[PDB]
């Protein structure tokens, strides 16, 4: 089946533009689909951006008018976004999503791709271990957890163990103040298997190319 | 443009109940050649929206056969015949018939379950931070239900509300919890100055809230 995917810059300063790619497997985008690029934006509203169908006909939103340009590379099975003028209203998450011409149907979409439009600066995080005090470490279970402090633009990436620890974890939407945003997460196991059984949090920062893992030491000898 | 307005804004349902969910359109959305361009989509917590029902009636590729579509001309109505957990997020309507094409403005389904207190655990700022300057402790009130909650902070038994930044997870669908987050910022030349340092949730499982306190520099 047709799997699509959004990648190109996450920041941008205000009044350049953003340069967003889609690059389709499993089919070939000159056929059967509209290519369609649509936006998210806090508080669950969709916008319809506009499309490009698979013999390269376009169709765009009057409410982008002169800012849109919906493209394709047909050698690459890629389509594009180009959205210029960009001002701080354009923060979104941007999805690519394919629905067939015909009738609407098969719908699929990318995972999506934050685009900030900001003038703050990137700013590498600081990954800092929360480890259970004493007193709470004596129950069947026991909760850790990590900090993820001081970075910018989102996302990050953050995963226990490699990954290999799924369950019983919580990660809390980031808060933004000052142009920093600061992450958390926990992750709660049976207490017998700790410290046996080490736990680690894994980050990584794309915008910053910086990953920290960071092991969490019990409180007291180690 | 097209006024896609969906009702109720949230709904709760418990599991095996069913669910059913309106959109009315402001333009009527069948077209030329009898086809309905009427999608109805879910997206789950931190997904993308997916497909469920297209051509008004019809249940797309893969999905669920609980999922039904129903309705003609201005309004449609998405039934679940007995929800899961797995169900739980906010569903849109959407119309391809008359451009530029518009999303309804959401429904989200919660799930209802039994009451549940939350575990709470509280962490003192690492000595990595400390060596910088800022000092932050952090307290989590994880898996209960309902949703709502309070957290306080104490610093030497004195109340706390400045430097508090608190976050929310969506609804689990693997227990349908909540979970919240609370971050108390301090510098760590202010967090040195002081002993003892508490969270207290307050939840409407217990009458008395939930205390979690530590000491600096005891274990």
């Amino acid at each position: 089946r047709v799997q699509l995917q959004q990648s190109g810059p996450g920041l941008v300063k205000p009044s350049q533009s953003l340069s967003l790619t889609c690059t389709v497997t499993g089919y070939s985008i000159t056929s059967d689909f509209a290519w369609n690029w649509i936006r998210q934006f806090p508080g669950n509203k969709l916008e319809w951006m506009g499309y490009i169908n698979y013999s390269g006909f376009t169709s765009h939103n009057p409410s982008l008018k002169s800012r849109i340009s919906i493209t394709r590379d047909t050698s690459k099975n890629q389509f594009f976004l180009q959205l210029n003028s960009v001002t701080t209203e354009d923060t979104a998450t941007y999805y690519c999503a394919g629905l067939l011409w015909y009738d609407g149907g098969a719908g699929s979409w990318g995972q999506g791709t934050l685009v900030t439009v900001s003038a703050a600066k990137t700013t590498a995080p600081s990954v800092y271990p929360l480890a259970p005090v004493c007193g709470d470490t004596t129950g069947s279970s026991v909760t850790l957890g990590c900090l993820v402090k001081g970075y910018f633009p989102e996302p990050v990436t953050l995963t226990w163990n490699s990954g290999s620890l799924s369950s019983g974890v919580h990660t809390f939407p980031a808060v933004l103040q000052s142009d920093l945003y600061t992450l958390s997460s926990s992750v709660t196991v049976t207490s017998s298997t700790w410290p046996s059984q080490s736990i680690t949090c894994n980050v990584a920062h794309p915008a910053s190319s910086t990953k920290v893992d960071k092991k969490i030491e019990p409180r007291g000898p180690t | 443009d097209v006024v896609m307005t969906q009702s109720p804004k949230t709904i709760s349902v418990t599991i095996g109940q069913p669910a059913s969910i309106s959109c009315k359109s402001s333009q009527r959305l069948l077209n030329s050649n009898g086809k309905t361009f009427l999608n109805w989509l879910l997206q789950r917590p931190g997904q993308s929206p997916k497909r469920l029902i297209y051509l008004g009636t019809k249940l797309d590729s893969g999905v669920p056969d609980r999922f039904t579509g129903s309705g003609s001309g201005t309004d449609f109505t998405l039934k679940i015949s007995r929800v899961e957990a797995e169900d739980l997020g906010v569903y849109y309507c959407w119309q391809g018939t008359h451009f530029p094409y518009t999303f309804g403005g959401g429904t989200k389904l919660e799930i209802k379950r039994a009451d549940a207190a939350p575990t709470v655990s509280i962490f003192p700022p690492s000595s990595e931070q400390l060596t910088s300057g800022g000092a932050s402790v952090v307290c989590f009130l994880n898996n209960f239900y309902p949703k709502d909650i309070n957290v306080k902070w104490k610093i030497d038994g004195s109340e706390r509300q400045n430097g508090v930044l608190n976050s929310w997870t969506d609804q689990d669908s693997k227990d349908s919890t909540y979970s919240m987050s609370s971050t108390l910022t301090l510098t760590k030349d202010e967090y040195e100055r002081h002993n003892s340092y508490t969270c207290e949730a307050t939840h409407k499982t217990s009458t008395s809230p939930i205390v979690k306190s530590f000491n600096r520099n005891e274990c």
